[PDB]
RNA sequence: AGCUCGUGUCGUGAGAUGUUGGGUUAAGUCCCGCAACGAGCGCAACCCUUGUCUCAUGUUGCCAGCACGUUAUGGUGGGGACUCGUGAGAGACUGCCGGGGUCAACUCGGAGGAAGGUGGGGAUGACGUCAAGUCAUCAUGCCCCUUAUGUCCAGGGCUUCACACAUGCUACAAUGGCCGGUACAAAGGGCUGCGAUGCCGUGAGGUGGAGCGAAUCCUUUCAAAGCCGGUCUCAGUUCGGAUCGGGGUCUGCAACUCGACCCCGUGAAGUCGGAGUCGCUAGUAAUCGCAGAUCAGCAACGCUGCGGUGAAUACGUUCCCG
């Protein structure tokens, strides 16, 4: 809706890091488009699942990969059907191995990109989307850590044909500050009728991170 | 677009007239700019990124 | 005038090899040089993004690229290989002027 | 021996203010092949035609970048330095004139979308 | 600056071989985007010509001319209840000078002899004696103030 | 200090504070000051200095006069307002 | 610089207060008040570059004091007291005084100071209008094509043209043109790329290699405007360079339609421009060149950064536009 910039996108080599850390001379090209195809592959599994940040490292010709899930249970099942399934997916899909090291979140509703699925498979489960964004700002603000939220999900809402874009805050939310460490989420929630966007802000706290 | 064709228009061609793009990351022989060697799907993705070198867009 | 004008992609790395660089000289015990003020500059990136009619949110998103210089006198081969041994970073495109 | 600095917009200089005859040897080249506006030699006497030592001290100037102008102010700078840290009681003699201070006045970061600095692009009426 | 006061005058020093701060401004205003030495060197030949034709004191002269094309009266032009004034209104020395200065300038660029110098000193020269483009320039300005005269009662 | 423009139209509140500040008046008579909390008095202190600083006139007529001599009409211009629609008698 | 919100207060109700009156700035920044109390999106600061100094260290920069050297260069040892490109700290916080101002915010002058009253300049783009730009970055509900509108190939086109509009370069001449001799700037393009000395060339350049994942190498131990000497004698010309013909070059297999560059001749408009209109408040305009984004090869005079030399005005908001 508006000309906000994305504070991770502007703040990616001062206080956010980056999700793809790695240098390679005419091999880069190749490095991230085997990072893509990786993401692509876990998509569908990892969003049915629960994902707030996949981080990929290269190494001498190997991957390492950092994925950040949320209700581990559905992804991690039984030792050998889903896990060391999907790993052998991205492996033949690949021209490489895959020694995949899940790493659990603290808490899910601290993450941005983690309250932007939960808002979104809220929306789609056919639910008031203004019920579920007041309970998704409640479980963000129920002391884990933080001190403003801002939650907004724009498009056709309610299966509607009006792009009614839902503006809604709580505590302290700035954006031109720099000293704030604010996480930023950005989902894309697939609907019978269209497309729906939800941009998510969570203002844990003014540590600087020097 | 696959590998074999990659393999056979990278390297020295059969006849020198083919000297298309052939670009390496979706192996499309056309659609790409040789300006980058990229398909433009590929290219904004790294754009967007911070990886391929020197892409951006808007600000003013 | 010498050493030097390159260039880099990140400020972080640039700083960091310009640290590792301070390091390994002082620990093999050369030497030091006097840093002097100079400010950097803003690269040439105002790329489209599509060939269709975009030319309103057209012009650019600048790319960041600080860069540091460290000059030298009195050249020894001991620094010499020291310095070419080996690059931490690597990422830092440095160019000889 | 007394050493100071002066800056400039994107120089430097160091000179080393000595008794003497009055000479400016730069780096490799003499007063008059490192000044030959004209200009720029009553810019850098100026420091020293408000107190009249131009033939009393000497100059051993070594300064790096800038231009004709720059150079002259940087060094114009170190005699008022020098000077000050010589001579405290001449201090006004030479801060009166507009010395004793690097000019703020430099270079500033050009802008985007635009073709120089403070001036935007031509454009009709439609 | 403009709507919140005046400028600070700059402390140039006086010329060290004319020591005159109107020269110093002439020399500033014909100055032609960064040419210095050039303007110098040709104000230094058109003052040498002027010495060489009259044999007096080049600053005197220079001095004499400006005070004697002067204009003391600069027409303006103000909206006062929907009807536009030519009031004129009384100008300052700094004002008056540098209109002269731009006057002699503009007719010496705009006379047709052979050099710049020789240019510059004959419009010096014709200002000194009281028959040039600038004095009746500066003749009929004072006609046009002593002419819209008539409207001069704001002084706001 | 300040003028409460609501002394004639909302007089609800105003007067219920007035005899709030009343009862804690006579209450300070009787000398119960350490058999409440700090914190608790230090309220109170400030808002009965408060009060006593912008309360001079509720606390002596309680008979709504028909008169009032109000100043500098350009500042109180809620003041004349309020005069001008509770009664034509206001000497400005 | 405004946009607002929870409660309260008045009105049957849309709605009124908060945002209404003053001091002052850039601010809805503060305070006096003010039936309102607090907060958010805002502003400033927080961030980046420059200006002064200090510490941890004195690198293929500098060489002051010592020496070793011959010119195309601190080229080679020894030297922190010299500009602190890596980290931090100090320094601007109206810090203090006076005229003030409501002795509340805030204004001017003065002392120290590099900057004195958000230091000079940017990143930082709120709720929203233009049913704003994008379904050819990508996804995208719906419709449509499928022996096709999917895909390749050889040629052509996007570069065409009797015209008009927009943005830039060349200039229109003596602050000039040509020839010879001369000084400092920051910024790097480099691995199938840069490429100095030489051979010969009017010149692109045919020979080519010391040297480079980063100061031994071009962009020179750095240019143009800038300074000295000779000439042109103020004119459609030694100004201007386009069309055109002849002699060639850089790339790649392929340059009239299909780049650029060099040598010779050819020598047109242009004599500073009407009606209208654009940009500029100090390192700004002006003027000069350097470098780069992509290319094996350029339409690149354009777009971005850089600095060389560097001006005149600032009664004032009556007045054109917001
Ligand atoms: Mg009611
Ligand atoms: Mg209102
Ligand atoms: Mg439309
Ligand atoms: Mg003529």
């Amino acid at each position: 809706m508006g000309q906000k910039i994305n504070p991770h996108g502007f703040r990616l080599g001062i206080t956010t890091e980056w999700k793809s850390r790695w240098y390679a001379d005419k091999q880069y090209k190749d490095y991230v488009k085997e990072d893509v195809a990786i993401r692509k592959l876990l998509a569908t599994g990892l969003e049915r699942a629960g994902i707030a940040d996949v981080e990929i490292e290269r190494t001498r010709d190997r991957v390492r990969v950092d994925i950040h899930t949320a209700r581990p249970g559905i992804v991690i099942g039984r030792r050998g059907t889903e896990a060391d399934r999907i790993r052998a997916d991205l492996e033949k899909l690949t021209g490489k191995q895959v020694q995949l090291n899940i790493l659990e979140v603290k808490n899910p509703e601290s993450q941005a990109q983690l309250v932007a699925q939960g808002v979104a498979e809220q929306l789609s489960n056919r639910v008031a989307f203004r019920r579920a964004m007041r309970k998704a700002i409640q479980s963000a603000m129920r002391q884990p850590n933080v001190k403003g939220i801002r939650v907004q999900c724009s498009g056709r809402l309610g299966g509607a044909e009006m792009s009614r874009s839902e503006f809604y805050r709580e505590g302290r939310v700035p954006l031109h500050t720099l000293r704030a460490d604010i996480d930023y989420g950005l989902y894309e929630a697939k609907t019978t009728f269209g497309r729906i966007g939800v941009k998510v802000w969570i203002y844990k706290g003014d540590i600087v991170g020097g | 677009a696959k590998k074999a064709l990659v393999h056979k228009a990278n390297k020295k061609p059969k006849f020198a007239v083919r000297a298309y793009t052939r670009c390496n990351k979706c192996g499309r022989p056309h659609s790409v700019y040789r300006k980058f060697g990229l398909c433009r799907i590929c290219l904004r993705e790294m754009a967007h990124a911070g990886e391929l070198p020197g892409v951006q867009k808007s600000s003013w | 005038k010498i050493r030097i004008r390159l260039k880099a992609y990140d400020h972080e790395a640039i700083d960091a090899s310009a640290r590792k660089i301070v390091e390994t000289v002082t620990r093999t015990g050369a030497s030091v040089v006097g840093p002097v003020p100079l400010p950097t500059e803003k690269n040439v990136y105002c790329v489209i993004r599509s060939p269709h009619k975009y030319k309103d949110s057209r012009e650019h998103f600048e790319m960041r690229t600080h860069k540091r210089l460290i000059d030298i006198l009195d050249p020894t081969p001991k620094t010499v290989d020291a310095l070419m041994r080996i690059d931490l970073p690597a990422s830092v495109d440095v160019n000889i002027q | 021996p007394i050493q100071t600095v002066g800056r400039r917009k994107e120089a430097v200089v160091r000179v080393r203010l000595v008794p003497g005859t009055g000479q400016f040897n730069l780096d490799g080249r003499t007063l008059e092949n490192y000044f030959p506006n004209k200009v720029h030699q009553q810019l850098i006497k100026a420091p020293l035609v408000t107190v009249d030592r131009v033939d009393q001290f000497d100059i051993y100037a070594h300064l790096d970048g800038g231009g004709p102008s720059g150079q002259a102010g940087a060094l114009r700078l170190a005699i008022a330095r020098a000077l000050i840290l010589v001579q405290p009681e001449d201090r006004p003699a030479l801060k009166k004139a507009g010395f004793l201070t690097r000019d703020p006045r430099a270079i500033e970061r050009k802008k985007y979308g635009l073709k120089k600095a403070r001036k935007a692009p031509q454009y009709s009426k439609r | 600056m403009p709507r919140k006061g005046p400028a600070p005058k700059r402390p140039l020093v006086n010329d060290p071989v004319y020591g005159s701060q109107l020269v110093t401004q002439l020399v500033n205003k014909v100055l032609l985007e960064g040419k210095k030495s050039l303007a110098e060197r040709i104000v230094y030949g058109a003052l040498e010509q002027a010495r060489e034709k009259t044999g007096t004191d080049p600053v005197v002269t220079l001095k004499r001319a400006l005070d004697n094309v002067k204009p003391a009266l600069e027409v303006r032009s103000r909206r006062v209840g929907g009807a536009t004034y030519q009031v004129p209104v009384e100008v300052r020395p700094d004002r008056s000078t540098t209109l002269a200065l731009r006057w002699l300038v503009n007719f010496s660029r705009q006379r047709r002899e052979k050099t710049m110098v020789e240019r510059l000193a004959n419009e010096i020269l014709d200002a000194s004696n009281g028959l040039g483009a600038s004095v009746k320039r500066r003749e009929d300005t004072h006609k046009m103030a002593e002419a819209n005269r008539a409207f001069a009662h704001y002084r706001w | 200090q300040r003028w409460l423009g609501g002394m004639l139209t909302n007089f609800s509140t105003v007067h219920k504070r007035l005899q709030r500040l009343k009862e804690l008046e006579a209450m300070e008579q009787t000398g119960g000051f350490e058999g409440r909390t700090k914190k608790e008095i230090l309220m109170l202190t400030r808002e009965k200095n408060k009060l006593e600083r912008s309360l001079g006139g509720i606390r002596d007529m309680q008979k709504v006069p028909s008169a009032v001599w109000v100043v500098d009409t350009n500042k109180e211009h809620i003041a004349v307002g309020e005069a001008r629609k509770l009664g034509i008698p206001v000497i400005a």
